[PDB]
């Protein structure tokens, strides 16, 4: 069982409904869950039993499907919805996961250290922090 | 006389049987019938124990049983919301003539080429847990063993699994015991050959998860096995091969709440066997008179789905009970101060009958 | 006035009984430590400073270092039979080390005494070239046995041919002529034994019990041998011709795993000059009217008619006791009440209110055996933790004191005692 | 509230063994299976295996059956994972996770704070903060933690930060307070 959950990554407008599918290699009999990965934090359970809602999760999240095909439907997004979403199976062993969907909400297109700010999209390799919950910008700093 | 129904909590849209209590009140010629509206409640918890033959004939069967805990749960998901699995092992009693007591062959009861663990009557490999992974791992760690005669000592293992409620880990749910063999079965009297004359007393003789009292106790009779399986709400699924299908098929006729099934040489269809057998069992309801006599006789008239109505032993049985299907049991205590227990076998959920007459 | 006797406790005494009238009860204690050097709990047969008669005084034989036959835990004396001046104390778990290869095969070894132990013949017919239970290796010759009226030795090894079972038969004369203890394998000539059947008859336990009686009018005693696990574990009881064993009849059982052949008998229950078959099923479960499946037991009686023996039991008398294992030890009693109508005894190991065990005795009648035991016999001692086992090994049908009526001897190895009863 | 308090970020050498703890609180430690879900920085979740405090049995994937010796201590409600024969390629975050009651509900409901072990052949090094004189730049420091830190070919961590900045160091205890100046 290998879950090639679709899509690899996506971006949608505020309040838009999106379905994320996790097709299993075999009928798992509603043995599918969903997790959300905030940056620098532990993943949190969202959907259990392929339909049910975990406690503390906003009701916009919903689970459906049976047999092999399942869907993670989000009834409108918010800045709080950013994260990497993994579908987890519980049919065989070892446990399998999805590739992870980067649910990054979109917005209007935007020694000495050179600072770069407000760009969208995008020897030594430089990392970029995740978008902030206030204005959703990306900044880069490179040392040269 | 009167039904005097009390504590009849209505069957859940968990009570599967209403009334859950009543006190009937008359004696000679009493036909007091109380309709037991039995509604098969969806998602009622199930505990399962897979007792497996570990003689050399099931060396290949054990490989298929290796990955069973996760699979059986994955399949009973659609029938219950809370399920557990445990495992036990049995080969044969650890004495002659069922094995050769030579120093060389006591370590390896099978041939020299076939490596085998020293014989053991029963070993509780795993106690009931909601973790099928522990089932799979502890089953894989089990090593094949062997004996000498074709029949195998599984009845002492069945009794040991039944009696040790706390150690095995039985809950107050429906209990299933998938007793898997490919050869015949030893029983009471088969122990006289080895000088094992005291029968299985029916107690918990499990020390360090090992039935070390093989040499002292005999295999139980089928009657005693029936008593211990029914009294502990355990529905046996005699998963046996086709060569002994005309054997265990007759065996199921005596053992209540059983459903025999056929497997391949490697028990490949054991999960489908369990599912179909439990579909037969759940769609069945053998109400028990519990134990009452000398002043009580219960006649039964079931009215199940599709309008089929049984009488007597047939009336004690229903068939084709779908999910949530309501059946009516014209349970007539004829009698001819005491509170006895009416139980659908395999169900801890109970109705209480008091014949105050 | 019941004569309550006792035996040596704590030695597995009481595992069998016998008769004597040349006066002697040969009771075996198969888990008794012996005086044989290097032998651990071989077992012995007792006729009792009280000492049993050493059937073979010398210890375990040695291979021509390692002994050539494991007398340790040989269970010697489990089944002891006697006819006249002959004793057939056998060791069902006598695992002799085959001189060819080291094997712990309980071939079973009977020490055939003659003329009051003046010569002890090591008669082990299952100890032959056939071993491993592929032949007579695990046969356990002497697990059950019997004697005809001519002194012919009849043995039943329920382990022969992969526990298919077989009936051995040779007289004293052939045993003596073929007797040569210098070789441990004595091929006795002219020995009538059941031929090896097909593998579909495996695990049938033929000879688990052994009885004798006339069933074909051939003037010779015809062998009855219980087969409690034959016929797809239903159990049958075959009858064999005395002059040559052959195959006279078969009689299938009427329930599964009831052990149709745990004990058998053969006696003129109908009193017409023709012996009749009786079988016991100690595992005969039977659902009560409450729907609760509880063993009560019944005994199948195949009456013999002049045209032959009907395949259906003319009567299957039933036990009422709860879990009594009724049908554990059948043995003819003869004319108990002096009406010319032979009776039969039967023992309940775990029956009775306090797990004592009633020995049920049925009256005679036109239909053969009765269905409700006219006389009820129970052990006299108080119950203890260990089971009474009163009726797990019994013999009877002869007279001991010559009082004019037949008696019976009960072997109760739960407390290692015995009781005799007279009319 | 079920919480899984793990040990601090461990440091191990290639070939040595590290013992990551998981002090499980808020639930019956023995009654629930405890699994380890390795998560490399920037990668997904890979199920290492599982421990069982009740009967002591452990089962891992084919990649962790011989390497990660999983174990649990019943008395202390703490589970350990022994990274026998470590490799510098396994510098990652190791989660101890609890199933959602188990049975078929094998969902990882609860996750620990994460033990970002840094398996490398470099000892603890002081944080070298050298700004232009707006923010404080941290270069050539070991180990994490104090823009996520990115490891370079020099073998030491380095991160950028954009009032006096106070870069802390729990292991090294080399507190540095550099005033943000042009």
């Amino acid at each position: 069982i290998q879950m090639t959950q679709s899509p690899a990554s996506l971006s949608a407008s505020l309040g838009d409904i999106v379905s994320i599918e996790c097709l299993a290699s075999e009928g798992i009999s509603n043995n599918l869950a969903w997790h959300q990965q905030k940056p620098g934090k532990s993943p949190q359970l969202l959907i259990y039993g392929a339909h049910s809602l975990h406690d503390g999760v906003p009701s916009r999240f919903s689970g459906s499907g049976s047999g092999t095909q399942y869907s993670l439907k989000i009834s409108g997004m918010q800045p709080e919805d950013e994260g990497v979403y993994y579908c987890q199976q519980g049919y065989k062993y070892p446990i399998t996961f999805g590739g992870g969907t980067k649910l990054e909400l979109k917005r209007t297109v935007a020694s000495v250290v050179c600072l770069l700010n407000n760009f969208y999209p995008r020897n030594s390799q430089e990392s970029v922090t995740e978008q902030d919950s206030k204005d959703s910008t990306y900044s880069l700093s490179s040392t040269l | 006389g009167s039904k005097d129904i009390k504590k009849n909590k209505n069957v859940t849209n968990i009570t599967q049987i209403q009334p859950q209590q009543l006190v009937l009140r008359l004696r000679s010629g009493e036909p007091q019938t109380f309709t037991l509206k039995f509604k098969r409640a969806e998602d009622y918890p199930i505990d399962l124990y897979y007792l497996m033959d570990l003689s050399y004939s099931m060396k290949d069967d054990l490989e298929n049983v290796k990955s069973l805990g996760t699979d059986l749960m994955n399949e009973m998901r659609r029938i219950t919301s809370d399920f557990r699995i445990g495992f036990g092992s049995f080969v044969e009693k650890t004495v002659m003539p069922y094995i050769s007591t030579t120093p060389a062959k006591l370590r390896n009861p099978c041939t020299s080429e076939q490596n085998c663990t020293s014989p053991f009557s029963y070993k509780n490999v795993l106690s009931l847990t909601n973790k099928g992974e522990v089932f799979n791992e502890l089953v894989g760690k089990q090593r094949i063993s062997g004996n000498l005669d074709s029949p195998e000592g599984g009845f002492d293992a069945i009794m040991q699994v039944a009696v040790c409620g706390s150690l095995i880990g039985w809950r107050n749910v429906t209990r299933l015991l998938v007793f898997s063999t490919d050869a015949g079965f030893h029983f009471a009297g088969d122990g006289k050959l080895g000088g094992i004359v005291l029968p299985n007393d029916g107690q918990c003789h499990l020390e360090n998860n090992m039935y070390t009292m093989s040499h002292y106790y005999d295999y139980p009779s089928i009657a005693h096995l029936v008593q211990k399986l029914s009294e502990n709400n355990i529905q046996t699924i005699f998963a046996v091969t086709e060569e002994f299908q005309p054997v265990y098929k007759e065996l199921k006729n005596l053992i209540p709440k059983s459903a025999v099934g056929t497997l391949s040489a490697n028990s490949s269809n054991v999960i489908q066997l369990i599912i179909d057998a439990y579909n037969s069992l759940s769609s069945e309801v053998i109400l028990e008179n519990g134990k009452l006599s000398e002043g009580v006789t219960i006649s039964y008239k079931s009215y199940c789905k599709n309008g089929v109505n049984g009488t007597g032993e047939n009336g004690r049985k229903c068939s084709n009970i779908s999910i949530g299907d309501e059946v009516q049991f014209e349970i007539s205590i004829t009698s001819n101060s005491d509170s006895f227990k009416i139980r659908p076998l395999g169900f801890t959920e109970e109705v209480e009958v008091i014949l105050q007459y | 006035a019941p004569a309550v006797l006792s035996g040596p406790p704590g030695s597995f005494f009481g595992f069998s009984v016998e008769f004597y009238r040349p006066v002697s009860v040969l009771v075996g204690a198969p888990k008794a430590n012996t005086s044989q050097p290097g032998v651990l709990q071989g077992g012995a047969v007792y006729l009792c400073q009280c000492t049993p008669i050493e059937f073979d005084s010398k210890g375990s034989r040695l291979l021509e270092e390692e002994p050539v036959e494991y007398k340790s835990l040989q269970w010697f004396g489990a089944t002891v039979r006697a006819h006249g001046s002959s004793i057939l104390a056998c060791a069902p778990l006598y695992s002799w080390r085959t001189e060819k290869e080291p094997l712990s095969d309980p071939v079973g070894t009977c020490y055939l005494s003659t003329d009051n132990f003046t010569r002890i013949l090591e008669y082990a017919p299952c100890r032959s070239d056939f071993s491993w239970a592929a032949g007579q290796g695990y046969c356990q010759g002497g697990f059950s046995a019997e004697f005809t009226k001519t002194g012919r030795v009849v043995l039943g090894g329920p382990g022969s041919y992969f526990w298919q079972g077989q009936i051995l038969s040779a007289t004293q004369e052939q045993i003596a002529e073929s007797y040569y203890p210098e070789y441990l394998i004595n091929l006795v000539q002219g020995q009538l034994q059941t031929r090896q059947a097909s593998s579909i008859y495996d695990d049938s336990y033929l000879g688990y019990s052994v009885a004798v009686g006339e069933f074909s009018g051939d003037d010779t005693e015809d062998f009855v041998a219980g087969v409690p696990k034959g016929n797809l574990t239903y159990g049958y009881v075959t009858i064999l011709n005395g002059s040559d064993i052959r195959s006279l009849y078969n009689f299938s059982g009427e329930q599964m795993a009831s052990y149709f052949g745990y004990a058998v008998a053969a006696t003129d229950v109908n009193g017409d000059g023709l012996d009749d078959l009786l079988v016991g099923a100690p595992l005969l479960m039977d659902r009560t009217p409450d729907g609760r499946p509880q063993e009560v037991g019944r005994v199948y009686v195949y009456l013999q008619h002049p045209a032959g023996i009907e395949p259906t039991p003319t009567l299957t008398l039933t036990g009422h006791d709860e879990f009594g294992r009724f049908g554990s030890s059948l043995t003819p009693l003869g004319d108990l009440d002096q009406d010319g109508y032979n009776d039969v005894a039967i023992g309940a190991p775990f029956g009775g209110e306090t797990q004592q065990g009633v020995v049920f005795v049925f009256p005679g009648g036109p239909g053969g055996l009765g269905s409700k035991p006219s006389q009820v016999l129970q052990p006299l001692w108080a119950a203890s933790h260990t089971p009474d086992f009163f009726g797990s090994a019994l013999r009877g049908g002869r007279d001991l004191d010559g009082n004019g009526y037949p008696d019976l001897i009960v072997g109760s190895f739960g407390v290692d005692k015995a009781v005799v009863y007279r009319g | 509230e079920v919480q899984l308090q793990q040990s601090g970020p461990e440091v191990g050498r290639p070939g040595s063994s590290v013992k990551i703890s998981c002090k499980a609180s808020g639930y019956t430690f023995t009654g629930y299976i405890l699994s380890w879900v390795k998560q490399s920085p920037g990668q997904g979740l890979e199920w290492i295996g599982w421990v069982d405090p009740e009967y002591g049995s452990t089962d891992s994937a084919e990649k962790f059956k011989k390497r990660a010796t999983l174990t649990a201590d019943i008395s202390s409600n703490t589970a350990y994972i022994q990274l026998s024969s470590l490799t510098s390629e396994d510098t990652a975050t190791y989660f101890c996770t609890r199933y959602y009651d188990g049975y078929y509900r094998r969902w990882f409901a609860y996750w620990g704070q994460g033990t970002l072990v840094t398996v490398s052949s470099a000892s603890t090094k002081g944080p070298s903060v050298f700004p232009l004189a707006l923010g404080c730049l941290v270069k050539d420091y070991f180990p994490e933690p104090v823009f996520p830190a990115v490891l370079q070919s020099s073998g030491l961590y380095s991160l950028s930060s954009v009032y006096i900045c106070n870069v802390n160091h729990k292991p090294s205890n080399t507190k540095v307070d550099k005033k943000v100046e042009p």
